[PDB]
């Protein structure tokens, strides 16, 4: 098969194009810049990214590439995985400016990886459209655009879309740092109750007329592994074992407050 | 080849580039613009006229590609340049003139004219490696729009057993096979006879395959209620052999045909996982040494060995205490009411572990 | 004198001289120090001789110095230049051009060895003292071998075999491997490789080398069957783990468990009254079950209870299920997607007037907010000269 | 009002900042700390908003030693030309085991403080302390 035929992006990648996007650099509705990452072969991995001073007038584009170099020898030092990639840009999707920016980046060289982010309120309009023309066989007029399809993903790494999801439901609303934990805590139960809702509603479509094929042996079995991981099984040594493991915990947990009560007396004559 | 943003002209921009390629072709290029600055006349020429034998004329290919699916019929001629593709039988070069057009870019997707066009190429011009890509997002697009026309289910169910026979992997055959036989039952060759002689092959496929373990599958969604076993399929015979633990069933149950391929080895493979089984999971946990060992009729040793193979499956597993507790949970095999009513307590199980526990958790924090 | 620049006639001649002197002199006279001083001198010279592509006698000091090391430094170290040398000999065939399968059997033969060989350290000396003043030394010999880092296990093995290792491989050895990496399955494992044990050991044209990296190599297999089992059994009488594990004597191999378990690698009650084994399901749940840094075997962990296992099993693995199957999920997402589509409609609206105010933010903000910190900076000059006045 | 005490207001890190602050989330000083960049903001409702970071790196092989400032001279350019100017308001040292404020990092905020008094200094601790509590540790002199 040929080469590339999906991208990774991560939200990180967004976050660097939301960013020039509103900060301002005149984007009354188009910021262009260079995407930085690496590819391994059919794949894309753009793993972060910064823009170039872009100015696309209707039948004027700069690209001051020179700028690219700059960014990139700064980029390099601080991380090395990074690679001039092609170019990202606002929507909306091929214009006379894909042909204008293709010419500018093939001065680079290697192929070239067209990001579109069209900003639209639809549901019905992706949120980048990744592309990659073919034919693309250059020595006609200045570059044949014929974009090939491509979609788009998140893959980076694990704690910074932790990091995303962090966002998310900030975005939800807020959700400050203080009660992470807790907030774990009471939106755990919580899918036990939502669980109570479906269960009763699988339950339930059996009980009216007929139904439950979706829960006879999907949810039977998903439900089987969910008892055979919490709680473990039952007998009573278990709970005597589970017991002595809290005794220890909050036995530790305790020797805890024991410090910060003695890492103060120590503070304090000092003080004195 | 020159480039596409070259000046269009479509018809002759495009046979702009047959005059690079064949003879044929080129007083066919004059000949098809003299005439009229034309439709199918022009559009079937890089289709049908040789691209010599060596095919690097992808790109007047792409070309064609988007340039005669809108200045006439896109469904007739997507269909045309795929005969091409087929029969000169190099695929990786055809495959990027099926990339370039795969389907929801370049004009409209047409509801699976295209999908069952540029789909049914790929598995016969490439390998498997280019006919793995197309599976998750065509059987998404067969999710998202199912064809209310019968008979392009008919043929998304012949390219799915395009699939499991351009497949020679047993698991992906399985699986493409078991995508199938579900599309099958639920709609379209349902349509009683057409989906008989497809049970037949279902039945060869469960029992060949004893990683499709028993009929613990066909329990938990529709195959088995549509394809009758007590019919001479012969489906339910197996749902027979499943719970009755024993080598003579299958063998007095007999087609000669299966007798002999076939089924002879995994005939003790089935009392195995169904002894081991029912004799842990209805306990309900915690069978003995000596009983698991008169159960099976075999070794003491050989079901340590077998409790080993019973972990590799992942029916039973955990820490196994030595002369008792031979085997433990991790349930996979069926228990089809047993399974039922235990889902039927878990919402009332469930109903303190959710509010009562919560009450004490959210109170806490 | 030598007017230094491009002449590695002399050079190389001096260096290959003093390093084959060096190499044999320490590693004769039973020293060592000497070796030390030697190869740092190599260092420095690459350090201050790197100017040049590279001339032969490359491969030949890579493979001496490999050779040397063997047993002194763990077999890890020794099996990483060992693999060094090996890649050395690609580079040298493709320049060198060798044409014999015996030298790529004997390759690959010092290859796996150097490698199976030690799953873990003992580090005894650093457990007492804190502690090292122990570890950049390491990170020093790496240098040296060429390596950043500190080189890895039979990991190491997967490292030099992504090349077409699983083939010139002799076949003497080839199924061997086979079980160890590969196959299979606890209650087996030590008779499978007896035979391919017995192949190997008959040592003089494998390279003798090799057969001697094989008895800890043995005993490295048996560890890693010895890990296993505390998730596969519970408990096991000893007289049937006896016939489980084909060894030479049971007197010398519980002592060798025993070892393991003493230096926390598993938990077992091997001695005991009765003289039968207990593994256990938890007891009291730690890292010595489990090998507290490290693996080296395939993961087959059974299901143990540690601080929020059932604390985050019971928010996500509950969540899932209402995740995957729904008829009430879905629905609230797709009227979320709705509260979704009206933030950025009404997004859309303040992006307008943010395209007029923080505009009049951005371009203020660089002429302000440097004037501010340009008052911040100036200020030390009003505190300088305005004191000079004072006084 | 919230704000702080003499020249300066509180902190609001926005997302797309601590998003790139988990690119080099915890390597590149993993066991060393590293400055690891400087938080660029602007004076906010109530705040300061730190909208944008870019990293600072320095020879980080196992050792850190500090490099040319032809790195940060440069990239406060780059970040000026698309975006906004220099307006450093603090930094982000990760940077190694669960928060803490070592006398170095008193030192160099004590020059840093000194110099700009409107600044905070973070102390982005993610999942290495258990994540945990506190993951945003801000503190200014």
């Amino acid at each position: 098969f040929p080469g590339g035929r999906v991208v990774r992006l991560h939200p990180v990648i967004l976050a660097s194009i939301v960013d020039s996007y509103e900060r301002r650099n005149e984007g009354a509705a188009r910021v262009i810049g260079t995407l930085l990452g690496t590819v391994d072969k059919h794949s894309v991995e753009v793993t972060n990214c910064f823009s170039v001073p872009h100015n696309e007038s209707e039948d004027e584009v700069a690209v001051d590439m020179e700028f690219a170099k700059n960014m990139y020898e700064l980029h390099k030092k601080v991380s090395p995985n990074e690679l001039i990639l092609g170019w990202y840009a606002t929507g909306h999707d091929i214009t006379e400016h894909s042909v204008l920016i293709h010419e500018y980046y093939s001065r680079e060289a290697p192929n070239p990886i067209h990001l579109t982010v069209d900003t639209s309120l639809q549901n019905g309009r992706m949120s980048i459209k990744a592309y990659v023309s073919t034919s693309m066989g250059v020595p006609g007029r200045t570059m044949g655009v014929m974009f090939t399809p491509l979609t788009v993903k998140y893959a980076y790494y694990d704690t910074e879309r932790i990091g995303v999801d962090l966002i998310m439901k900030t975005c939800f609303s807020p959700n400050r740092v203080i009660g992470l934990s807790s907030d774990l805590q009471q939106v755990g139960g919580a899918s036990a109750r939502i669980q109570d809702a479906l269960s009763t509603v699988l339950q339930y479509a059996e009980d009216v007329l007929s139904g439950k094929v979706s829960a006879d042996n999907t949810v039977g079995r998903f439900l089987m592994s969910l008892v055979n991981q919490v709680p473990k099984i039952v007998p009573d040594d278990f709970e005597t074992m589970l017991n002595s493991n809290i005794n220890d915990l909050l036995m530790v947990t305790y020797l805890a407050n024991l410090t910060q009560s003695q890492i103060a007396l120590n503070e304090k004559l000092v003080n004195l | 080849f020159i480039d596409i943003s070259e000046e269009d002209q479509a018809a002759e921009l495009r046979a702009y580039l047959k005059s690079k390629g064949a003879e044929i072709s080129e007083e066919n290029s004059e000949g098809g613009l003299h005439v009229d600055l034309a439709q199918i006349i022009e559009a079937c020429d890089v289709c049908l006229k040789e691209d010599d034998k060596d095919v690097e004329s992808v790109m007047n290919s792409v070309v064609s590609l988007l340039l005669i699916l809108e200045p006439d019929k896109q469904e007739a001629l997507i269909e045309s340049l795929c005969e091409k593709l087929v029969k000169f039988r190099e695929g990786e070069r055809p495959s990027l003139r099926l990339q370039l057009l795969s389907n929801l870019f370049h004009g409209m997707d047409k509801n699976t004219p295209v999908r069952y066009t540029v789909y049914c190429s790929l598995i016969k011009v490439a390998a498997s490696c280019g006919a793995i890509q197309y599976i998750p997002t065509e059987l998404d697009q067969v999710r998202k729009w199912i064809s209310d026309w019968n008979l392009t289910t008919e043929k998304k169910h012949t390219l799915l057993r395009l699939l499991y026979e351009a497949l020679v992997d047993c698991k992906k055959s399985d699986a493409a096979s078991k995508v199938m036989v579900e599309l099958l039952g639920s709609y379209t060759e349902d349509n009683a006879s057409q989906a008989r002689v497809d049970a037949h092959r279902c039945i060869v496929r469960a029992l060949k395959d004893p990683n499709a373990f028993l009929f613990d599958h066909l329990l938990t969604l529709k195959p088995v209620k549509f394809l009758e076993g007590e019919l001479i399929h012969d489906l339910l015979t197996i749902f027979v052999s499943a719970k009755l633990a024993s080598y003579v069933k299958f063998y007095q149950n007999n087609k000669d045909f299966i007798d002999s391929l076939g089924l002879l080895h995994e005939q003790n493979m089935a009392k195995m996982r169904l002894l081991t089984f029912m004799g842990m999971a209805v306990e309900n946990k915690e069978i003995s040494f000596d009983t698991m060992q008169q159960e099976l009729q075999i070794g003491a040793d050989d079901v340590e060995a077998f409790v080993i193979d019973a972990v590799r499956t992942k029916m039973v597993y955990c820490k196994i205490d030595q002369t008792q507790r031979k085997v433990v949970v991790s349930h996979s095999t069926h228990r089809t009411f047993g399974k039922q009513q235990w889902q039927q307590l878990y919402d009332t199980l469930n109903a303190w572990k959710q509010n009562l526990n919560k009450v004490k958790n959210s109170l806490l924090s | 004198s030598t007017a230094i620049n491009l002449n590695n006639p002399e050079s190389q001649s001096m260096h290959l001289e003093t390093r084959l002197v060096q190499l044999d002199s320490a590693i004769s006279m039973e020293l060592w120090q000497e070796a030390f001083k030697a190869v740092e001198d190599i260092h420095g010279l690459f350090s201050l001789s790197k100017k040049p592509p590279k001339p032969q006698l490359m491969a030949n000091y890579y493979n001496k110095v490999s050779t040397v090391f063997w047993k002194s430094g763990n077999a890890l170290f020794h099996a990483s230049t060992l693999h060094r040398l090996y890649h050395l000999s690609r580079e040298m065939r493709k320049n060198l051009t060798q044409d014999e399968m015996q030298r790529m059997s004997t390759r690959v033969l010092l290859a796996t060895l150097s490698i199976p060989i030690t799953p873990e350290r003992t580090d005894i000396a650093r457990l007492l003292d804190m502690d090292g003043i122990i570890v950049e030394k390491q990170r020093r010999l790496a240098t040296l071998l060429g390596l950043q880092a500190p080189p890895t296990r039979i990991g190491l093995i997967n490292d030099m075999v992504r090349f077409n290792v699983l083939q010139y491989v002799v076949p003497e050895v080839k199924d061997l491997y086979n079980w160890l990496e590969v196959e299979f399955n606890p209650l087996k494992l030590c008779e499978r490789v007896t035979k391919v044990l017995n192949w190997v050991r008959e040592q003089p044209e494998k390279e003798p080398e090799l057969q001697q990296y094989v008895p800890q190599l043995q005993s490295n297999t048996i560890l890693r069957l010895l890990q296993q089992v505390a998730q596969i059994y519970q408990s096991i009488e000893f007289s049937r783990l006896t016939s489980l594990v084909p060894f030479v004597d049971a007197f010398q191999l519980e002592r060798a468990i025993v070892d393991a378990a003493r230096h926390c690698d598993l938990q077992v009650r091997i001695d005991h009254t009765s003289r039968t084994l207990s593994f256990g399901s938890d007891l009291n749940y730690a890292t010595r079950e489990d090998a507290p840094i490290g693996p080296h075997l395939q993961s087959m962990p059974s299901e143990q209870i540690r601080n929020q296992l059932t604390a985050m099993s019971s928010v996500l693995a509950k969540a899932l299920e209402v995740i995957k199957p729904a008829h009430i999920l879905q629905e609230k997402e797709e009227q979320h997607q709705l509260a979704v589509t009206a933030y950025l409609k009404n997004s859309r609206k303040e992006h307008q007037r943010i395209l007029a105010r923080r505009q009049t933010i951005e371009e203020r903000k660089e002429r302000l907010e440097s004037l501010n910190i340009q008052r911040e900076k100036e200020e030390l000059e009003q505190r300088e000269a305005e004191l000079q006045k004072v006084r | 009002g919230g704000s702080g005490d003499s020249a300066v207001k509180q902190v609001q890190i926005d997302g797309l900042v601590v998003l790139k602050i988990i690119k080099h989330y915890q390597e590149e000083g993993q066991g060393t700390e590293v400055v690891q960049g400087v938080l660029l903001g602007l004076v906010v409702e109530d705040r300061l908003e730190i909208t944008n970071c870019f990293p600072f790196p320095q020879h980080t092989e196992d050792d850190a030693d500090f490099d040319e400032v032809q790195y940060q001279m440069e990239m406060m350019r780059s970040l000026r030309h698309v975006n906004i100017d220099h307006l450093h308001v603090g930094w982000y040292q990760s940077t190694y085991y669960g928060s803490f404020v070592t006398r170095a990092l008193l030192d160099s905020q004590f020059s840093y403080q000194h110099a700009i008094e409107e600044s905070v200094v973070l102390i982005y601790d993610p999942i290495k302390t258990a994540q945990g509590s506190l993951s945003l540790k801000a503190y200014r002199l």
